[PDB]
């Protein structure tokens, strides 16, 4: 789902140590030189890390950067709030031809309580069903840190088809929310036994499961 | 002193074609190679295209390829990227940016990293008239005390959407979620209000949808 | 004098020096299913399925992962064999055999304790070679490096004899006459 | 197979089961190393390249000048003075000069007399210092015979690419199925860039003595800084002419650019990448550790189907000789029979082969192979495959004394 692929988000308390992985092929990362760019809240990229352990002059000694086998990392230590943010590697790859960025990680620094998703899922309503559409409705609300991973499940197997998905927003609480649409025909949605939404934060998973019948 | 501007975005339609360009000065702009670099909202970095020094050699994304052309003026220290055949996924901040090396050489691109960034340009592609939403009842039935009922704000555009619950008599308890672009150009939301489930069938909720750029005025009841 | 160890049934072989053939690589675009080879489900084959980065720059339409399979023909050159003794056909003679087995290599003999050969990391089967035999875990010796558009790149580890032999070093030396094995 | 093709090609060679082996890599050079019982493996140093250089010296070679002013005083009237004769942007010039009668002044004689001129500097060349932080030499290495003349090596296994700084002479390179490789480079003997800076005049690069380099006339600053700096020597540009009793017309010297391009005649030229420099005058004495590779395939059986040639044979500018062959067997991976025999009777094995132990990896049908050859000198015959289906194809060598 990427071609070098990083964690989407990470976390960590102020003053502790945080590390980002992003992993290539030997075309990538292996040979050629990784490097790290800094993305804040509204704000254009900003190199962090060049020739996979460089620092540009003005870049602190908190950020480190690290290359092992296809595999790079960059290190935040010493965290502080002012480095939340959203964090690529990125580098040219030798068999495609083409200059490639990660798929991008969210590092928050936790400034409040951890807080699990509450989840809303909500069936295709009558009307839309005789107005022959179907929509299932995913709502993720009053979490933190602001990052989830949705998923859908028919009856016993994974959806990707029609899914469209929102990206996290600041709740008027500095918690965060975001929704997830699946869209299907009536008959899949009297097809199936029911359909499923999971919403994944901080490595827990919460499930919620609507049935036609 | 080092600065790249870019310039030349707008709100476009699709199947047109528009003209990026950005601005240098700090550097010597034909000595360095110039990167193509577009993000979507609220998504990833997208590397777009690369020229050399010179102009001789260019390098494009398998998404943009034989729609885009990249081009560079050195006499005035410019940046052209080309965009024919638009799309709606080609909507996104298109950021120009300063490689480190100008690409003279076959070990260039293994070493190449992006050095400077200028500030982008938001370029839209948006193919929709105006339109007014059609709305759904999204019912509970059976949180132990309390339930969740709510909207469904499908098929509208552009921003905004207002929803109220029974003329504002009803606020605490209301979340209403931002909306998604969806596979097509228009947006959906939902709008939910969380209430005690004994007040289920004792008491009738209704939510107020404006929009304001058509003049749509449409009222929903939800009951389970 | 002549403590001996009458005939023994074999216990499991590991082998430790191998070799690949018949060598074979398919791949696939994104869009265009898994790849596929004939002898991919052959017991005889150690197999590599994983994901490639495709697109134009290596001969595809669209950009994304694509499934490549790698299959070689796993046979053994050099094999050592363990046998179970039973107080059953063993005979003292002058003027705890529940824990060891009888472990042979290149005519060389000794008598090794049961979990530490129970638990080697090299190929094994179970029985006796009659010709053709399944070798279960063949990853141990042949490995698959760099993921890569047409191919991907197969290495058969070099003779483990001399890593065994080190890991032999306080071990109980033993010897063998024909078929028959001299203790001590 | 790469070094065939090149001219400066050496052939350093093993021992009974050594260890270590020294080399020195050339740029444009190339070094094929041939251990007994070792694939035979080629090194060469591919890209010297310095960056982040600190800058040291900047000298004018085109400077122009703006509103210029005299000052002239009588005989008796004390020195001439100018206010923009003290602001360092403006370069000056004293003299006297015959005033009397017949130009203002009370009685005949020498009067003072100023000339200032503003100082510009149309275009600067920039000497930089370099640092050991500021080189990294990259080395390839190829084991010989593979598949198949440019790099494509991430994925071959037969081939590495390793760099080295002189604040990290040592580096490691796997071979997959031929083990590793090892590299202690010494950066001293390297070259004593000690004594050089790096020359940058629009767009062009040279590296150039310091010495030299000190001794350039032209007006020049220090380090650098923003906006304008201060020119010293700004009188190496800026001339004075002959002077009137109330004037003293300023010229500037055109450019010398070509002035110092012809300066530079022999001096070692750099290429430009970007904010990296790129040089190719390459020298590293290095140190191959050997213990940790291995041949392929010393077990593997010979080749017995049958070999055919692709390309007509041809000789090196060694003396050597590449083939190419095609193995239609499936039997792989196999041993390739690739000897040369003097006397076809016997196959007694003459000369050497440079691609010590050749082997098929792939057990595909019609594969290729690059095989080369060190013949005896005068006739002998080539001979590859067994049997009957066995290529025997008659060589000559030539003689000595280049």
């Amino acid at each position: 789902q990427s071609v070098l692929t990083q964690p989407p988000s990470v976390s960590a308390a102020p003053g502790q140590k945080v590390t980002i992985s992003c992993s290539g092929s030997s075309s990538n990362i292996g040979n050629n030189y990784v490097s790290w760019y800094q993305q804040l809240p509204g704000t254009a990229p900003k190199l962090l890390i060049y020739d996979s352990n460089k620092r540009p002059s003005g870049i602190p000694d908190r950020f480190s950067g690290s290359k092992s086998g296809t595999s790079a990392t960059l290190g935040i230590t010493g965290l502080q709030t002012g480095d939340e943010a959203d964090y690529y590697c990125g580098t040219w790859d030798s068999s495609l031809s083409v200059w490639v960025f990660g798929g991008g990680t969210k590092l928050t620094v936790l400034g409040q309580p951890k807080a699990a998703p509450s989840v809303t899922l909500f069936p295709p309503s009558s009307e839309e069903l005789q107005a022959n559409k179907a929509t299932l409705v995913c709502l993720i609300s009053d979490f933190y840190p602001g990052a989830v991973t949705v998923a859908w499940k028919a009856d016993s197997s994974p959806v990707k088809a029609g899914v469209e998905t929102t990206t996290p927003s600041k709740q008027s609480n500095n918690k965060y929310a975001a929704s997830s649409y699946l869209s299907l025909t009536p008959e899949q949605w009297k097809s199936h036994r029911s359909y499923s939404c999971q919403v994944t934060h901080e490595g827990s998973t919460v499930e919620k499961t609507v049935a036609p019948t | 002193e080092v600065q790249l501007v870019e310039s030349g975005g707008g709100v476009v339609q699709p199947g047109r074609s528009l003209r990026l360009s950005c601005a240098a000065s700090g550097f010597t702009f034909s000595s360095y190679a110039m990167h193509w670099v577009r993000q979507a909202p609220g998504k990833g970095l997208e590397w777009v295209a690369v020229i050399s020094y010179d102009g001789s050699n260019k390098y494009y994304a398998d998404s943009v390829k034989g729609r885009f052309t990249i081009s560079r003026d050195n006499s005035k220290s410019t940046l052209y990227l080309q965009m024919n055949n638009l799309r709606a996924e080609d909507t996104a901040v298109y950021y120009c940016a300063r490689d480190h090396l100008g690409w003279s050489s076959i070990w260039s691109a293994p070493e190449s990293f992006l050095d400077y960034w200028g500030q982008g340009t938001l370029v839209t592609v948006s193919s929709a008239s105006t339109k007014g939403p059609s709305v759904f009842p999204l019912a509970p039935s059976s949180s132990g005390g309390t339930a969740a009922l709510g909207c469904l704000v499908k098929d509208y555009f552009p921003e905004p959407v207002t929803v109220s619950w029974n003329s504002g008599a009803l606020t605490s308890g209301v979340h209403t979620f931002p909306a998604v672009l969806q596979s097509s150009g228009l947006y959906s939301l939902s709008s939910v209000v969380t209430v005690p489930s004994s007040s289920l069938g004792t008491q009738t909720y209704i939510c107020n949808v404006n929009h304001k750029p058509s003049n749509t005025k449409v009222d929903k009841r939800v009951e389970p | 004098v002549t403590t001996t160890v009458s005939n023994m049934a074999e216990v499991r072989s590991y082998c430790y020096e191998a070799s690949i053939s018949d060598m074979a690589s398919d791949s696939r675009c994104p869009t265009q299913g898994e790849a596929y080879l004939d002898k991919q489900s052959d017991t005889q084959y150690v197999c590599k399925r994983t994901l490639v980065d495709r697109g134009w720059g290596n001969g595809c339409g669209l950009f994304g992962k694509g499934s490549l399979v790698t299959c070689a023909k796993f046979a053994c050159s050099k094999k050592m064999t363990g046998k179970s003794i039973q107080p059953e056909n063993l005979e003292y003679r002058i003027m705890d055999f529940s824990d060891l087995y009888y472990l042979t290599m290149n005519n060389k003999h000794w008598l090794v304790h049961k979990e530490w050969f129970h638990d080697i990391p090299l190929p094994w089967h179970a029985g006796a070679d009659t010709g053709t035999p399944h070798w279960n875990n063949k990853e141990a010796l042949v490995e698959f490096k760099d993921a890569h558009a047409k191919r991907q790149t197969v290495v058969v580890l070099g003779s483990q004899e001399g890593a065994v032999h080190t890991a032999l070093a306080g071990a109980l030396e033993a010897e063998m006459d024909g078929a028959k094995g001299r203790l001590s």
